[PDB]
C-alpha cells in the first residue's frame, strides 16, 4: 500500500497513466494470505482427468505443428517465419513448463506422487532445471513476498542507498559494475533479465547450502538438466551445425524465458507497490493481495500457457489446481474487488518498466527513471563533497 | 611364562573383542547413504 486511500478519480487517472486496469483499495494489517481460501466453493479444488490432459496435450501440439513446419523447411525459410516458428515453440514451452511448476508444488495429480514428480522432471529438463531447487526458491518467494533484502528469488528491486554505496565504491560511474547494472535494466534485454536466474539456480553446485537428508535427492535433481546438456545437446549440434543449434533449441529458449521474465516481472512490479522490510512495516495479507498485480491475455493465449498469468488464485489457496485458476478468481473478485489490482497486455506498460520504473526509492517509496536517478545522487554527491571541502 | 588369563576380568573383554575383530572385516560406511534420503517429496 503506497497511493493508498484518496478520492478513486485520481487513482484512476494514476490507473490510466499507468496502462493498469485498477488500483487497490485499502487493507489493514494483521490478516493470513490463507484466510480468504474458506470462500471458495468446496468442488474448485476438484479433480478431473480431461482437463489436465488437454493442458499438457495442447502446447505440446503448438511445439510439434511449429517443429513439423520448421523441419519441413529446415533452413530455407528467411528470417521472420523462423521468429515465428520459434515464437511458437516457446509459447508451447511455457505451457509445459506451467504443467511442469504445477506438479512441482505436488498439487497437479496429488494421486500419483511419483509419477507427477517424474513428469515435472522430465519437463524441466529440457530448459535446463532442478526441480528441487526451484521448489526451494519458490516457498522461499512466497514466505518473503515483497520484503526487502529478503525475496532475492523474485524481482527485487534495486534501492537507492545501496546503488549509492556502489557509486563510493567504484569510484564514480565508470566501472563495469555501473555500466552493467544500466545496459540491463534499462534496454529491452530486462526483459530476458530470466536468464541471469538460471545462473543463480545451481548454488555454486554446491551441497553446503542444504540439508543433509537431503542430499542424495538435490543431486539427483542437478542429474536430469546436466544429461540433458550432455546427451541431447551434443546430438543436435551434431545433426545440424551451429545455425542448425540457434534454429531449434536457442530461439524457442529466448522465447520461454521472455514469457517467464514478463510475467514475474509484470506480476510483481508496480508503483503503487511499496518494498518494505519487515519490522519496518511488513504484513503477509497486505504484502500478498495488496501488493500484487494480475495480467489480462486472450483465451487462446490462456488455453496456450495453462492460465499461466493468474498467481494470487493459487496464493490465497497454494491446493488450487490449475483448470480450476480462472473460475477460483470469478470468486475472488466477488469479494475482495476493492483492493484487487489489474492490467493487460500493452507495450506501453512494457515501454514504462523499460525506461519510466528502473530505481526505486524508498523515500518516496516509489519507481524513478534511472538517468534521473543517477544525475540526482550525482547531484548529492556533489552536496556531501561541498560538506567535504572544509 | 604365562600370564593365566582366564582369572582377570580385562583380559577377558580385551581378548574376545580382538578376536571378534580379527575373525572378518565387519566395517559398513556404504550403508549410510540411507543417511542422506530422509527428506524426499517423491
Ligand atoms: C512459463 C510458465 C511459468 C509458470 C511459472 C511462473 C513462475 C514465475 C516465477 C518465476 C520466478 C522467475 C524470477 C525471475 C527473476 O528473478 O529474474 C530477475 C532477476 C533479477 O532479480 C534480482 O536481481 C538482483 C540484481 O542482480 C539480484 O540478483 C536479486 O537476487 C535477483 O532476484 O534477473 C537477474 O538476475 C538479471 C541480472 C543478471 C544480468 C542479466 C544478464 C542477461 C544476459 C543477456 C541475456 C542474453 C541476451 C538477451
Ligand atoms: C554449454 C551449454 C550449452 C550446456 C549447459 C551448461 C550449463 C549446465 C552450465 C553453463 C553455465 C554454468 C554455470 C556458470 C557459473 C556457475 C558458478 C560456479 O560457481 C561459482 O563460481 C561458485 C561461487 C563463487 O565463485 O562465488 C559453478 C556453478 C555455475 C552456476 C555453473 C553451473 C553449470 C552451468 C549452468
Amino acid at each position: 500500500t503506497s497511493l493508498d486511500g484518496l478520492p478513486e478519480t485520481q487513482k484512476y487517472v494514476y490507473a490510466d497513466e499507468w496502462g493498469f486496469s485498477r488500483v487497490g483499495a485499502d487493507f489493514p494489517p494483521g490478516s493470513h494470505p490463507s484466510l480468504f481460501s474458506q470462500l471458495l466453493p468446496q468442488a474448485l479444488f476438484a479433480f478431473d482427468a480431461r482437463a489436465a490432459v488437454a493442458a499438457v496435450a495442447v502446447p505440446l501440439a503448438a511445439m510439434a505443428a511449429g517443429y513439423g513446419w520448421l523441419w519441413y523447411m529446415h533452413s530455407i525459410a528467411p528470417v521472420w517465419q523462423q521468429a515465428l516458428c520459434a515464437a511458437l515453440i516457446g509459447t508451447g514451452y511455457a505451457g509445459l513448463f506451467k504443467v511442469a511448476h504445477e506438479c512441482a508444488m505436488m498439487r497437479f495429480i496429488p494421486q500419483m506422487p511419483g509419477l507427477q514428480a517424474a513428469l515435472g522432471t522430465l519437463l524441466m529438463a529440457p530448459a535446463l532445471y532442478s526441480l528441487p531447487s526451484w521448489r526451494l526458491h519458490h516457498l522461499h518467494h512466497l514466505l518473503h513476498t515483497n520484503m526487502l533484502w529478503q525475496d532475492v528469488w523474485g524481482w527485487h528491486p534495486l534501492t537507492k542507498v545501496e546503488l549509492a554505496d556502489e557509486m563510493v565504491r567504484s569510484g564514480g560511474s565508470g566501472g563495469a559494475a555501473m555500466a552493467a547494472a544500466r545496459l540491463v535494466l534499462t534496454t529491452p534485454i530486462k526483459l530476458f533479465a530470466s536468464v541471469g536466474h538460471w545462473l543463480r539456480s545451481w548454488d555454486g553446485l554446491d551441497l553446503r547450502h542444504f540439508h543433509p537428508a537431503s542430499y542424495v535427492e538435490v543431486l539427483s535433481g542437478w542429474a536430469a538438466p546436466l544429461a540433458f546438456a550432455g546427451l541431447v545437446l551434443p546430438a543436435v549440434v551434431s545433426a545440424g551445425g551451429l545455425s542448425g543449434f540457434v534454429s531449434c533449441y536457442l530461439a524457442p529458449w529466448l522465447v520461454f524465458h521472455f514469457w517467464l521474465s514478463v510475467l514475474s516481472l509484470t506480476a510483481h512490479t508496480a508503483p503503487h507497490i511499496p518494498w518494505r522490510a519487515e519490522g519496518d512495516g511488513w504484513d503477509a495479507g497486505r504484502a500478498a493481495v495488496a501488493g500484487t498485480v494480475t495480467l489480462r491475455l486472450p483465451r487462446p493465449l490462456e488455453v496456450l500457457l495453462n492460465n499461466a498469468n493468474y498467481m494470487l488464485p493459487q496464493a490465497v489457496a497454494p491446493g488450487l489446481p490449475m483448470w480450476s485458476a480462472p473460475a477460483a478468481y470469478a470468486v475472488l473478485a466477488a469479494r475482495l474487488g476493492p483492493y484487487l489490482t489489474e492490467a493487460s497486455m500493452s507495450l506501453k506498460l512494457l515501454t514504462n518498466h523499460v525506461t519510466r520504473w528502473q530505481i526505486y526509492d524508498e523515500e518516496a517509496h516509489t519507481y524513478r527513471p534511472m538517468e534521473e536517478v543517477v544525475d540526482e545522487i550525482e547531484a548529492d554527491l556533489q552536496q556531501l563533497a561541498a560538506a567535504a571541502q572544509q | 611364562c604365562l600370564p593365566n588369563i582366564h582369572t582377570s576380568n580385562i583380559l577377558n573383554f580385551t581378548k574376545n573383542y580382538e578376536i571378534f575383530k580379527s575373525a572378518k572385516d565387519t566395517s559398513n560406511f556404504g550403508k549410510k547413504i540411507i543417511l542422506n534420503e530422509m527428506q524426499n517429496l517423491t
